[PDB]
């Protein structure tokens, strides 16, 4: 309970939209009205799961 | 990759043994030369050391922008995805050849410099117009014409499959082919036989969907059609029912008849403009040949003009042999009574009867088609 | 004739067919016993099912 | 205030306007007809009042409008369709020339070659005053021209 | 004899090519990367040179300068307008008003002037490449070629025979006749031989979707044309761009007439176009506007009629000089069988009659192979014919 005073100052996470993945562990994701971003994946997420 | 294009002796000669053993020395000496790079200058691994250096150069956020110009000293004005455009620089691992104005690129996140280009995801209209697979059965499915089946091969198939006969003549093939006749005689049927046979890319568009609801969206649609047709291959452009551009007036089209006109002027350009045309064959089809513009049917735009007649009464019997081939037809029936039923029944009517008589048998779960099936079939199909 | 596979005509309903359209739509109404829906259906000389 | 020249297209209308640009040492300001037509709304209207405010600043100035039938086409009543945005640039050109808050500092020279197309609201008497015509050269002028 | 022995010694060395080129680096088929042994210049040096010293310089557009001081008024795409200054690396000379410039992201000061926007749908209509039609292929209309060639290229190739005589040569020219006559064909021969910029415009490309959008494309054409020392504009099928002003009731086709009026203003009056020569080509000239048929815009009015007899016999010699024929045929007999025919039909006769030789077996056409082509092209396709309602130009 008293951890959240030093936990909520961490900035929030964006939400986006996958179009399609490609070679060498990256995906093409677009944001709300913001441009498409070629971003990488984390280690706990499978590409075929995306 | 494309190391040597000579294959010409095609035997067990010493010349084929000499050439490839020469190339054997051009490869090993090239191998042993480049092997001694890492032997005396290790300095990296080069499988990843140049790669990770690039991958650490380019940022993990990668924003997507747009080209609009190039200044060739590796910096160009690029447009960001909001609309505020910059004057960033271009790198050296960028392969500065695949850059056109309008190509989607990858930018840096920090200084927005052009890192890499992006392969485009195209298109939601190319796949609309491009025929995916071969439609149906062969030329043997047609029957009865036999005079213009030769004609279409003469202008489409034979220029493509035998490019020696026009050369020994010293001639170029006839350009345009139009197909006309009464409705239901096999105009659309013959074009499927071409798309069965050919190895070209085959594009189809109907004449009714050439007209648009906005001004000038019509002639834009034609210009990008022939752009698609030219940029692929030797290709075949099939435009069906082109009298429908001028007969039916629709209230969606804000421009009236003088927007139909400006579209046909663009179509009149794309067949015989002054531009370098390339290897594009044009097939057209209609059933009201007297309505459309005679400037579009002049030689130079359409050379061959093929008429389709009504089926003759001994070609009619051939058509019944086709559409009743793979059905378990009972021996009650006599096809020759069916032939002269309508004096001018088209080839479409024959399939319209043969498909309907099968539907009456499934009402009674039967497997063979009897005579009274056909007796009530032409009452259902023709007479209404 | 080769274009449309089967055409299906919808006539206006008759006295036997006006009854069961009433029968299905009187399902969700709280009725009173003793109605004789047959007499109701004959008053409409085939308007439609609407 | 406001002159109008008209006639057949080869009689010489620009030739007087290029003559007056060389003679008087005033602030000459020229316009094309379809230049006052914009894709966005109200920009051709804004472009009119910017031009007359510029000629308001240089107080000895005359303004020239070539091909006035581009914007001064006659208004019409119709439903379902029809252009409207062109009339807004015309209806301010009526007002910003003449009407509320008038001025005597700028002079308008207008030139077209067809007249029956034009809106009678811009041919009133006060907006375009002296409507002169240019006839084709009779006999003697052709001896002078060539 | 050594059947497998020449095969496996061929096949392994074709594999051994691939087996060591994977050990150099051309591989990993990319998503937009370079060949690996090509970027090595920016590997250590220009990586930390074209990135870390060099800055981004966001580009803008200048409204105006002002006196006594630099104090430039600048403008950007959607954000505000600023008051800026120069850098040391540029003079205040070439920072003239209404000019795109690059500007840093912090101080907002001007780095370099930029070449202006070219509006890329006008960029695609500069020809960049010459076709292969020679004046030797436009036979039968020599007098029309001579009267055309003395306007387009002789004031360009020798701009001294006219100036010392004291005459200003004509500028505009249109080419008109029935279809299939040689108008677009003769235009290709001009772009073959010339040397200035040849900017082509098909008249069906100026129809746009918004209001006044077509008229701005006329300017951006004539802006970049005035920058050139000499340019050669080609208009094709101008019956779509404007026939005549006829405005009645509901204003219909009012939009296309304003595009036709802006084209008129760019041709005459008020500090003219200078050394720009235009060249139209239409199919029916009777619909065109009298203020566009006025000389000073369209001085020359070259006619393309049908060939007479020696025009026709020359065209047979053009389209049959390169085909395997019987030696002993006469073309003069053939041209008497085609009284009112176009040059496009005569080429279709020559291409059709070569097909009859391909129909049976043979390798060279005969005279009766020609005559089986004439009655099919001239007399059996005579239902369509395309000409007799265009000789009257209606
Ligand atoms: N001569 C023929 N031989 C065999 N089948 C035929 C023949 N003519 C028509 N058919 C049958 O009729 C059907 C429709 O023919 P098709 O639509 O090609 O005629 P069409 O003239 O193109 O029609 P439309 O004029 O409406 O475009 C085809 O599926 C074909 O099976
Ligand atoms: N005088 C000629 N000599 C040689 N070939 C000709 C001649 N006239 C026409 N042709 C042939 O006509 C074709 C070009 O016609 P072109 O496009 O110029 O017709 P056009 O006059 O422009 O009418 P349209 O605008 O309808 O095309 C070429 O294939 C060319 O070989
Ligand atoms: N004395 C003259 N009288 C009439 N026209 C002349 C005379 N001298 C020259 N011109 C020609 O008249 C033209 C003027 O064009 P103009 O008729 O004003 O065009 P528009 O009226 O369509 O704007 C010039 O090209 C000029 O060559
Ligand atoms: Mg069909
Ligand atoms: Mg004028
Ligand atoms: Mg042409």
């Amino acid at each position: 309970l008293r951890e959240e005073l030093q936990l909520l100052q961490e900035q929030g996470s964006y939400v986006g939209e996958v179009v399609r993945a490609m070679d060498k562990k990256k995906v093409l994701v677009k944001v709300h009205p913001e441009g498409k971003f070629v971003v990488d994946v984390d280690k706990n997420i499978d590409i075929n799961d995306v | 990759a494309s190391k040597l294009p000579l294959v010409t002796p095609h035997t067990q000669c010493r010349l084929k043994l000499l050439k490839l053993e020469r190339i054997k020395d051009y490869l090993l000496m090239e191998e042993e030369f480049i092997r001694n790079q890492e032997q005396m200058k290790p300095l990296e691994e080069k499988q990843e050391e140049e790669r990770s250096k690039v991958d650490d150069l380019r940022g993990t956020p990668m924003s997507v922008g747009t080209l609009e110009e190039i200044i060739d000293d590796n910096h160009a004005i690029v447009s960001t995805s909001v609309g505020s455009e910059h004057y960033v620089s271009i790198l050296s691992f960028v392969d500065k050849d695949l850059l056109e104005p309008g190509c989607s690129v990858l930018l840096n996140h920090k200084v927005h410099a052009v890192i890499g280009v992006l392969m485009d995801d195209t298109d939601p209209l190319v796949t609309v117009m491009k025929v995916e697979k071969a439609p149906q059965e062969t030329y043997a499915d047609i029957g009865g014409l036999d005079n213009q089946i030769q004609e279409i091969k003469e202008s489409v198939e034979l220029p493509l499959t035998h490019p020696e006969y026009y050369e020994e003549m010293g001639i170029k093939p006839p350009k345009g082919v139009i197909l006309y006749g009464p409705p239901g005689t096999g105009k659309t049927l013959l074009a499927k036989a071409v798309a069965n046979q050919t190895s070209a890319t085959f594009l189809r568009v109907v004449g009714s969907e050439l007209i648009q609801k906005y001004l000038g969206d019509g002639p834009k649609l034609v210009r990008e059609l022939f752009r698609v047709a030219e940029e692929h291959a030797p290709s075949i452009v099939f435009i069906d029912e082109i009298d429908a551009i001028g007969t039916k007036r629709y209230d969606s089209n804000s421009g009236g008849e003088r927007e139909i006109q400006r579209t046909m002027l663009e179509l009149l350009n794309q067949l015989d403009g002054f531009d370098s045309r390339g290897d594009v064959k044009v097939i057209m089809a209609t059933n009201r040949i007297e309505t459309l513009d005679p400037a579009l049917i002049r030689p130079g735009r359409i050379d061959r003009k093929i008429e389709f007649p009504l089926p003759d009464e001994k070609t009619k019997k051939r058509i019944f042999q086709i559409h009743t081939s793979r059905m378990t037809l009972a021996d009650d029936v006599t096809l020759d009574d069916l032939i002269m039923a309508k004096d001018d029944l088209s080839g479409a009517d024959i399939k319209a009867i043969c498909t309907e008589a099968g539907l009456m048998a499934l009402r009674e779960r039967r497997m063979k088609v009897t005579n009274e099936d056909f007796k009530k079939s032409k009452e259902n199909v023709l007479y209404k | 004739p080769g274009r449309i596979d089967r055409k299906i005509e919808f006539p206006p309903p008759n006295e036997e067919a006006r009854l069961d359209i009433l029968k299905i739509h009187s399902r969700k109404m709280n009725l009173t016993r003793g109605i004789n829906l047959r007499k109701i259906a004959e008053l409409m000389p085939g308007a439609s099912g609407a | 205030k406001g002159v109008l020249m008209y006639g057949p297209p080869g009689t010489g209308k620009t030739l007087l306007a290029r003559a007056c640009a060389a003679q008087t040492k005033a602030t000459f300001l020229k316009l094309a007809g379809p230049q006052l037509v914009q894709m966005f709304i109200g920009d051709g209207a804004k472009l009119v009042r910017d031009a007359f405010a510029l000629a308001k600043e240089k107080a000895p100035s005359i303004i020239f409008i070539d091909e006035l039938d581009a914007i001064g086409t006659k208004r019409f009543d119709s439903e379902k369709a029809g252009d409207r945005e062109v009339q807004r640039t015309m209806l301010e050109l009526l007002n910003q020339l003449d009407g509320f808050q008038p001025n005597t500092q700028v002079k308008v020279i207008a030139a077209t070659n067809r007249v029956d197309i034009l809106d009678p609201a811009l041919l009133r008497s006060g907006r375009l005053d002296r409507k002169i015509e240019f006839p084709m050269p009779n006999e003697e002028a052709r001896a002078r021209i060539m | 004899t050594y059947s497998r022995q020449i095969k496996q010694v061929e096949d392994d060395i074709q594999q051994l090519l691939k087996k060591i080129n994977e050990l150099t680096g051309i591989k990993e088929s990319d998503t937009g990367l370079a060949p690996p042994a090509l970027w090595d210049l920016a590997a250590d040096k220009q990586t930390l040179q074209s990135e870390q010293p060099l800055q981004v310089a966001r580009c803008t557009k200048i409204i105006n300068a002002d006196s006594e001081d630099p104090k430039y008024i600048i403008n950007v795409k959607q954000f505000a307008k600023f008051v800026v200054d120069l850098s040391d690396q540029v003079a205040p000379t070439d920072i003239e008003e209404g000019m795109r410039v690059g500007v840093d992201r912090n101080k907002y000061q001007i780095h370099i002037p930029l070449p202006p926007k070219i509006d890329p749908t006008v960029t695609m209509m500069q020809v960049e490449e010459k076709p292969d039609v020679t004046y030797s292929d436009v036979g039968g209309c020599k007098e029309q070629i001579e009267k055309l060639r003395e306007v387009v290229e002789t004031p360009l190739l020798h701009p001294e025979r006219f100036v010392n005589l004291g005459i200003e040569p004509p500028k505009g020219v249109l080419l008109f006749g029935p279809p299939g006559t040689g108008k677009t064909l003769c235009a290709r021969a001009v772009a073959n031989r010339t040397d200035a910029c040849f900017i082509r415009v098909i008249g069906s490309e100026l129809v746009q979707k918004y209001v006044g959008e077509g008229a701005r494309m006329v300017r951006e054409l004539f802006e970049m044309a005035r920058t050139k020392k000499a340019c050669l504009i080609f208009f094709d099928e101008i019956d779509a761009i404007g026939g005549a002003r006829f405005d009645d009731g509901a204003g219909g086709d009012n939009e296309v007439q304003r595009t036709m009026l802006e084209l008129i203003n760019q041709l005459d009056g008020f500090d003219p176009r200078g050394n720009i020569k235009v060249l139209m080509a239409t199919n029916r000239p009777d619909t065109l506007d009298p203020a566009l048929m006025r000389p000073g815009r369209l001085d020359r009015k070259i006619e393309f009629s049908l060939p007479d007899l020696e025009g026709r016999t020359h065209i047979f010699k053009i389209h049959a000089r390169s085909m395997s024929v019987e030696r002993d045929i006469r073309f003069e007999l053939l041209a008497r069988l085609c009284p009112n025919s176009t040059g496009a039909e005569i080429r279709s006769v020559c291409t059709e009659a070569g097909m009859f030789a391909i129909r049976a077996r043979r390798k060279i056409a005969t005279e009766k192979d020609f005559l089986e082509a004439v009655n099919k092209v001239i007399k059996s396709y005579a239902k369509f014919s395309a000409t007799p309602r265009y000789m009257t130009y209606n």
